[PDB]
RNA sequence: CAUAAAGACCAGGC
């Protein structure tokens, strides 16, 4: 859906980590040295970012109820 | 629609002790100790103390069930001398030891910065 | 009233007949999720009895190699009489031998 | 040789069937039949 | 009673015992409008 | 054979078959025919060269598509009373190539074997190293696994709708899912996993979950129920009327809440509904009035969220509302993996009491070791391996059935380098005392699926209640 | 031979290793519904009398 | 000309095609075309 | 409450409880009740009926009680044992090689509801105090209990000369006077079978305090295990470089010596063996062959495991999973059989569109060479599927004919 | 017969972490000081969330379930406020809690991204951790989103959204002298970051005299508290616990006899 | 007009054909829906394909019991242009008579 | 305190 805050396991904050992210990724980085620079290091953080599926894009198409 | 509050964990309502004492009579001059609302995090602690304690012949803890927030500690100590006053003196020995580690960790908070 | 009936109770056939007649065919689809519909619109239906003891309707056959899902199946008495379909299968559509 | 066992042969037992499936009888011999295999091929011969 | 049209999203009002077709769209599926009373939640 | 390649007169749809011993030569065009495609083997080698390949990874913007795959000869479509007549190599390069001679004469050559399994079956991470009931028992259930079913469902109107919160796609995935779009609609959530008898709560097949990673929004999921409601005219005088009954007014009149209802005897969107809560007022003129209005499902506890009033069929005036209400994991409630290992929850414990790395990870659900043993899952090993290799390396591993190229050695061999033990076993310290577990669990992400299969539904008492017409016996149901 | 009864409740097991042999877990809903029918005696009364 | 070793690009980007222009169900949508 | 769960095969699946309230939702009971019903927990439910009268009650109190239903009068065996977690925890746990020290001793009394209060004098009196296993378990032992068993891998040897009472292996067992002197416990001992510890627990002191036993065992026992833990990882299911080599050499001896007799029986040199068929002479030698190969790598990869290995640790107490499970993963699955014959020829004269007409060679019928460790072929897995499907058959048809 | 003397060296201390080393202690006060820094140490967290109009794709408790879980700083007012149970009043005073409030309405075409800087506090001293920006939700145009929230004072043992800290690491005995674990094969083992022994030898020799003692520690804050003064706060939360059995321990003691 | 046929969606009949990404937002569709269902009053129904033995080619099978030791069939039908099929036996009496 | 019928088929659970 979309990226949640708080990470499951540990609890740190990834959810004001995914925009920047994918800027990252629509540069240069591999997956690899974009978590790295966004400064995730336990992998139970890495695999928030890594393992997300964001459907909010999806959900943002279809017209609201009001206009 | 069963699930218990977020606290049954420590808040106390109406009527219940926070300790309750009961006198073994398995043995002679031991008792046990009852601490409602309280769990691992307290009864590790004071057993370890207890055992410290070299008049101290029995201390152990236990939580009956974990979906119930309860603590059962058995002491035995040496003749004349209370499981009461073994248990108090664990307590005030905590207090002394924990102050003094604050203190210590305040030196070196403000040794680490511009020191 | 013929074609939106024997496609909206599953059975198939004339109604006045419905004794006669086939049924099990059209059941409502899946929602429950993405694998479970895609599942459920590729699947195959064997018409003998699911009362039946006999095996050997039911056994997995060498002719079943990668048209047929050799895993997936259904547990009840409909063990091997319901078969999905493997991804590459492409079932025959049809033509004149003209 | 095999022998129909477990829940077919319960049921071959319960229901007293007219026919089993594998019906079956074994045989004994009495004299030098039973230690020497000569008469006992002879037997079944005789047997069979 | 107002209900909230299902195509143009123009805002009708409209009372019971009416056919519903929305005004200037023709369209016969409407929504209800969601509440004024207003309900808490838990962040939990 | 040549002019089906060509597709001149013979569509690529019909079969043909010559059965040597019998003299017969078939030819079936007819419909209903199960038939795949297969790579052609001129000699030993393959009609697939390297300009195909290079065509169809540009397949973007130069319309060349499959058909043209198959107009070129190089793909063939063979039904199974064909197969008889075929000889098939699984790979080109190992059954094409030279060695101690098997066979020659191979006419074809399978696209890639882990196409003969099914949908269900293509969401497996190494099903080869799995026991085949337990392939089939994950058939069964991976069609019962929570998550996002349909894109659009914020306009549907459906009954029974299950919805999960954070639904991600798998750390280690099988190449075939890419087709089934398991990327966009993923059903699970991925979770650290330490296989360990802790407290005695996962024997069985229980499973122990982490609270403080529930109260994160771990496996909680939305449920939207629907209702349908009909006004009509089938008696003379006699009609429905959707309206707010009066105290006394109406005939049949329970002692439920009636003041939640507007105008037109509908629920607003965004009320709380409970049990016994009235969510259609309608009435019946009775030739005063009865009460025929509808009800919840008995301690639902739910929110209203949508509501819309139409024209069916004959044009009267029909109306839809749809409650959800939010599910939070319970210890109630059935989790299985990808592999098939199935269980409930035993108990959960927060973050303070669950057993700890060196580094503060605590997994998220715990699992008993005894399940693998007998059932012999070990691909739910491996998986566990290749994901705690894949969160690290950055990269999605690749679980699809036969590589022949990923070895379980070559997983540890990659572990390690990272900086941890090569076989997954991890040094935990208990939670409770903070002394080592003498043992080294072993800890690796896993991806879970929540089922429909909850316990809040289940749950049913009895005590002198509504009693059968007929039989004068307790209801059924 | 066999009948739909009352005071009877079904739901999910869960593994309690805390418990005695004998002994079983009881949600407070299940036990809620479910009722023991008593007679009054001059020993319990006072106890009804609370309930 | 050939594709030796490389294989495994090559079996996934034909199968790639293949569900590009057809799809899952397409036994459905043929039958009820036809 | 009586309590129950659909089918009721035996009177055990129906037992009187004694009603504890929890929270949240489900139904809670202990372990060693498990095998009784045949219960697992995956979506599992169960009945519970109340009887409305003090009449009843005292009949279902004096009859139906769980603690009086111990001993089935089918088996005159124990119903309820020791088992999954605290079976294999109670055989790691009363090795010789346990210690504990004087905390870790603490809490296992402080679990134990029958003791004394009187904490034992230690093993090891200098220079640590240290309780041993077999010390704090004779404490659960209740009353004075006399039994004598052995352990699972206890060999015939030592009953043969010296060291019979010794043991080297600290196997067989001996309890005296409600004392555990030696012996390692295992599913021959608290679990359910003729004789166990429990049973003479039963007809010896009584149920009451049988009842006591049982949940004495369960609670220390786990509350240790928190300490030591157990687990199942890949390294529990790899073996030596060495012992692969062994295999797979013992595997090509014997697909080459399967291909000498498929190679006599092309030239007719094989003789039929009086009443058999040329074709059941040559199955029958095949499957010999097949069979010891199997068999042999099973034994080579058994005597491959660890002392550390968990797979040893669970099998070896009998807690679940079986030796052949082991040879499964680490050597060789073995020959797959459809309808108790070797996979049949569902194409003309072939398996699989693969194999070549006429192969009775052990990879075209269905012997499956690898391991679930390290994975299995595409022909090895469709025949594979093949070989589970007989099994899910015969679940599903067996039980209306058994039921009925 | 009286309590151990502890000592304590910082070794990296910054404003997401914290290393120390407890030196002369018990393994259980360790255990319970790093179970503190979850549980009992309290923290402003939102709770009471009411929404006026919701017009986005995700539903509302959803949503007020996010908002929760945003954390807010506790570096200073935390000590100052009460418990809501302990409130005098009915309902909400500023003592006992804090109000957010969120207005957003997207007029441009363009998705526009609801973060926590949209939260608009009643007092200066809690931000939503902005002197990135945690994304509340996402909106299209003609969606809106306004409500009303209040944050109170919680710890962790109510809900997760009360922890004050990420994982916190926790470790003694590095090279492993005390066999409170016991390697298979110990030279398969990665050494630890604290390992005192060459790179030739797996473990260090079994001593059988010693007890755990030098419990290496790290501490990362969420950003609510600074990791400074999450120990600070523990410490004095489980000595406050303890007091209190003292008191009313001592009281029952006094009243049974 | 005879009648009314249900459409399947998204095959070649159905409004949803032919239409891109954006045009099926705008229609509350969604794009990865397979489609190849149907709808009848609000329900989606899914013709579920049945097996059945092919027809035209002539068999030989042998019944335990039977008066027959063999039993050749062929199962016949018309271009399926019309009638559900006509079976015709050719059997062989058994030799064990007496 | 009463009404929501019964039956049919289908899917699923253990
Ligand atoms: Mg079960
Ligand atoms: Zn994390
Ligand atoms: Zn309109
Ligand atoms: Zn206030």
């Amino acid at each position: 859906m979309i990226i949640p805050v708080r990470c499951f396991t540990c609890g740190k904050i990834v959810g004001n980590k995914w925009e920047a992210y994918l800027g990252l990724l629509q540069a240069e980085y591999t997956e690899g040295d974009a978590l790295d620079a966004l400064g995730l290091k336990r992998y139970c953080c890495r695999r928030m970012l890594l393992a997300h599926v964001d459907l909010i894009e999806k959900l943002l198409n279809y017209a609201p109820l009001e206009k | 629609m069963n699930a218990p509050p977020a606290f049954e964990s420590f808040l106390l309502f109406e009527g219940e002790k926070k300790i309750t004492i009961n006198k073994d009579t398995k043995v002679p001059n031991a008792c046990l100790f009852t601490i409602n609302k309280e769990d691992h995090t307290l009864g590790n602690i004071i057993k370890s103390q207890l055992l410290k304690d070299p008049q101290v012949l029995f201390a152990g803890y236990k939580v009956p069930h974990p979906l119930e927030h309860k603590i059962i500690i058995r002491v035995q100590t040496t003749p004349d001398y209370s499981p009461q006053e073994a248990f108090t003196n664990a307590i005030t020995d905590l207090i002394s030891e924990l102050s003094l580690l604050e203190e210590r960790f305040r030196v070196a908070i403000k040794d680490k910065q511009e020191g | 009233d013929g074609l939106k009936y024997s496609l909206a109770t599953g059975n198939w056939g004339d109604q006045k007949k419905a004794h006669q007649a086939r049924a099990g065919v059209s059941q409502v689809l899946n929602r429950l999720t993405f694998a479970s519909t895609l599942s459920h619109l590729r699947r195959l239906n064997s018409p003998i009895g699911r009362d039946g003891k006999l095996a050997k309707p039911r056994q997995l056959h060498n002719t079943l190699w990668g048209m047929v899902c050799p895993a997936e199946t259904p547990e009840g008495h409909a063990v091997g009489l319901v078969k999905n379909l493997a991804l590459m299968a492409y079932i025959s559509v049809g033509s004149q031998p003209s | 040789k095999n022998v129909t066992l477990g829940v077919p042969r319960l049921k071959e037992l319960i229901n007293i069937s007219k026919k089993p499936k594998t019906p079956s009888l074994t045989v004994f011999l009495l004299g030098q039949s039973a230690r020497d295999a000569e008469r006992a091929k002879d037997i079944l011969c005789r047997l069979e | 009673m107002i209900y909230i049209c299902g195509e143009c999203h123009t805002e009708n009002e409209i009372k019971s015992r009416d056919p519903i077709r929305c005004r200037e769209c023709g369209y016969r599926i409407m929504y209800k409008k969601r509440t004024k009373r207003l309900v808490v939640f838990d962040a939990r | 054979r040549k002019l089906r390649r060509q597709m001149d007169i013979i569509v690529s749809e019909v079969s043909m078959i010559r059965d040597i011993r019998e003299r017969e030569i078939r030819i079936y065009t007819d419909a209903g025919r199960i038939c795949r495609p297969l790579l052609i083997v001129e000699k030993q080698k393959l009609l697939l060269k390297k300009r195909h390949i290079d065509q169809l990874k540009e397949r973007e913007y130069n319309n060349y598509s499959w058909q043209d795959l198959v107009a070129s000869g190089v793909v063939e479509y063979i039904d199974t009373l064909e197969e008889e007549t075929v000889m098939l190599a699984m790979t080109p390069d190992d059954l094409q190539e030279k060695e101690v001679a098997y066979c020659s004469t191979y006419t074809h050559c399978e696209i890639h074997p882990s196409m003969i399994l099914g949908v269900c079956a293509s969401i497996i991470p190494f099903p080869d190293h799995n026991q085949s009931p337990r392939n089939t028992y994950q058939s069964a259930m991976g069609k019962q696994a929570m998550g996002v079913y349909i894109t659009n469902f914020h306009v549907r109107m459906d009954t029974l709708a299950h919805v999960l919160y954070y639904p991600q796609k798998p750390l280690v995935t099988t190449r075939s899912m890419e087709y089934l779009r398991f990327r966009e609609l993923p059903a699970g959530i991925n979770s650290i996993v330490a296989i360990a008898s802790y407290t005695g709560y996962n024997q069985e097949d229980s499973v122990i979950m982490n609270r403080s990673a529930v109260d994160r929004g771990f496996f909680r999921s939305v449920f939207y129920r629907s209702y349908k409601e009909q006004e009509s005219k089938k008696g003379f005088d006699q009609e429905e009327v959707f309206e707010k009954p009066t105290r006394e007014t109406c005939q049949g009149m329970r002692h439920a809440i009636y003041d939640k209802l507007d105008d037109d005897g509908l629920i607003a969107p965004g009320v709380r509904v409970s049990g016994d809560d009235v969510i259609i007022g309608k009435t019946v003129t009775l030739p005063t009035k009865r009460d025929c209005s509808t009800f919840l499902r008995t301690s639902e506890t739910g929110i209203v969220d949508q509501v819309m009033v139409t024209l069916n069929q004959e044009g009267y005036k029909f109306c839809k509302i749809r409650v959800r209400s939010v599910r939070i994991p319970q210890i109630g409630d059935k989790f299985a993996s990808r592999h098939g290992q199935k269980g409930t929850c035993g108990i959960q414990y927060r973050q303070e009491d669950m057993p700890f790395t060196c580094e503060g990870i605590t997994p998220d659900i715990i699992i008993n070791p005894h399940a693998i043993p007998s059932r012999m899952t070990i691909g739910h090993l491996i998986e566990c391996l290749q994901g705690k290799v894949s969160a690290n390396k950055g990269e999605i591993g690749d679980a699809t059935p036969f590589n022949d190229a990923v070895n379980v050695q070559k997983i540890s061999n990659l572990l390690s380098d990272y900086g941890y033990h090569l076989r997954g076993n991890e040094v935990l310290y208990n939670g409770f005392t903070g002394r080592k577990i003498t043992s080294q669990i072993f800890i690796g992400p896993t991806y879970y699926q929540r089922l429909k299969h909850m316990v809040d539904d289940k749950i049913h008492s009895r005590a002198r209640g509504p009693i059968q017409i007929l039989n004068r016996q307790p209801m059924e149901g | 031979m066999g009948k739909r009864v009352d005071f009877s409740a079904r739901t999910v097991i869960t593994p309690d290793p805390n418990l005695s042999i004998d002994q079983v877990g009881v949600p407070r809903s299940i036990a809620a519904n479910m009722t023991f029918a008593e007679i009054v005696t001059p020993f319990n009364i006072d106890r009804l009398q609370e309930l | 000309e050939i594709t030796p070793d490389l294989w495994q690009e090559a079996c996934w980007i034909v199968i790639s095609s293949y569900f590009d222009e057809k799809g899952l169900v397409r036994q459905q949508l043929d039958s009820f075309d036809e | 409450v009586i309590f129950n769960r659909q089918p009721t095969l035996h009177k055990m699946s129906m037992m009187g409880h004694r009603v504890r309230i929890l929270p949240w939702s489900t139904f809670r009971l202990n372990l060693s009740v498990t095998t009784p019903y045949n219960a697992d927990f995956d979506g599992d439910e169960m009945n519970l009926h109340l009887p409305q009268s003090l009449e009843t009650r005292a009949e279902i109190q004096e009859l139906a009680m769980v603690p009086r239903m111990i001993v089935t009068p089918q088996s005159n065996r124990p119903v309820m044992g020791i088992v999954q977690d605290t079976l294999t925890a109670v055989r790691k746990f009363t090795k010789r090689d346990v210690f504990l020290e004087r905390g870790e001793v603490m809490n296992l009394l402080m679990f134990l509801s029958t003791w004394d209060g009187k904490v034992p004098q230690p093993a090891i009196l200098k220079p640590r105090p240290l309780w041993t296993g077999k010390q704090i378990f004779s404490l659960i032992i209740p009353g004075h209990i006399n039994c004598i068993r052995t352990h699972s891998t206890h060999p015939d040897d030592e009953d043969s000369g010296p060291y019979k009472h010794i043991s080297p292996g600290d196997t067989k067992v001996v309890v005296e006077n409600g004392e555990l002197i030696m012996g390692i416990l295992c599913k021959k001992s608290l679990g359910t079978s003729a004789g166990s510890l429990v049973h003479i627990s039963y007809l010896e002191m009584g149920h009451d305090i049988t009842r006591l036993f049982y949940s004495n065992i369960q609670t220390v026992i786990n509350n240790w295990l928190l300490i030591e833990g157990h687990t199942i990882g890949i390294g529990d299911s790899i073996a030596d470089s060495k012992t692969y080599q062994d295999i797979q050499n013992t595997i090509k001896k014997a697909k080459q010596d399967v291909i000498e007799v498929i190679e006599k029986a092309h030239n007719n040199e094989l003789e039929p063996t009086p009443g058999n068929t040329l074709r059941q002479t040559f199955e029958n030698q095949v499957n010999r062959i097949l069979n010891d190969a199997r068999d042999k790598t099973g034994s080579s990869a058994q005597k491959s495991l660890s002392e550390y290995n968990n797979f040893k640790s669970m099998v070896v107490s009998g807690a679940k999973g079986s030796k052949i499970n082991i040879s499964q993963v680490i050597a060789v699955v073995g020959q797959q059989n459809v309808e108790g014959k070797r996979i049949p020829f569902g194409f003309k004269h072939r398996t699989l569109p693969h194999f070549i007409k006429d192969d009775y060679g052990p990879e075209s019928r269905g012997f499956v060479e690898n391991s679930y460790l390290a994975g299995l072929t595409p022909t090895e897995f469709f025949f594979h599927a093949m070989g589970g499907r007989e099994g899910l058959i015969d679940t599903a048809v067996k039980t209306a004919e058994t039921g009925y | 017969p009286y309590a151990n003397q502890p000592t304590v060296r910082i070794t990296e201390l910054t404003d997401e972490n914290v290393k120390f080393i407890i030196e002369n202690t018990d393994l259980a006060v360790a255990n319970s000081i790093r179970r503190v820094f979850i549980a009992e140490v309290p923290i402003i967290a939102i709770d009471w969330v009411q929404i006026d109009a919701n017009s986005s794709v995700l539903h509302d408790e959803f949503i007020a379930h996010r908002l929760g879980l945003i954390p807010l700083t506790s570096d200073d007012i935390v000590d100052k406020l009460q418990y809501s149970r302990d409130c005098t009043c009915e309902e909400f005073c500023p003592e006992c809690s804090v109000e957010f409030t969120l207005d957003v309405r997207c007029n441009e075409d363009q998705t526009r991204h609801v973060t926590s800087r949209d939260l608009i506090s009643n007092s200066p001293r809690v931000i939503p951790v902005t002197s990135d920006d945690i994304l509340i939700v996402k909106l299209r145009k003609g969606q809106e989103l306004r409500l009303r929230a209040y944050a109170k004072k919680g710890f962790g043992k109510e809900h997760a959204k009360w922890n004050p800290t990420a994982g916190v690491a926790f470790e003694y005995d590095p090279d492993n002298a005390l066999r409170h674990t016991v390697y298979p094969k110990p030279e398969e083992w990665p050494k630890s970051e604290y390992s005192e022994l060459d790179e030739d030898e797996s473990q260090a020799p079994y001593d059988p005299n010693g007890k755990p003692e030098r419990f290496y520690y790290n501490v990362e804050s969420c950003g609510s508290l600074r990791p400074e003064t999450i120990v600070l706060s523990a410490l004095s939360g489980l000595k406050k616990k303890l007091s209190d059995l003292q008191t009313q321990l001592s009281h029952e003691i006094q009243s049974d006899v | 007009f005879i009648g009314k046929i249900p459409i399947m969606l998204r095959s070649t009949y159905c409004l949803l054909n032919g239409l891109t990404d954006r045009d099926l937002c705008e229609l509350n569709e969604c794009p990865l829906d397979p489609g190849g269902y149907f709808i009848i009053n609000g329900s989606e129904k899914v013709l579920i394909a049945q097996e059945k033995m092919a027809t035209n080619t002539v068999y030989v099978f042998a019944k335990k019991d039977s008066k027959y030791a063999y039993t050749g069939e062929c199962r016949s039908c018309l271009e399926n242009s019309s009638r559900p099929t006509s079976t015709i036996w050719v059997s062989m009496l058994a030799r064990g008579g007496q």
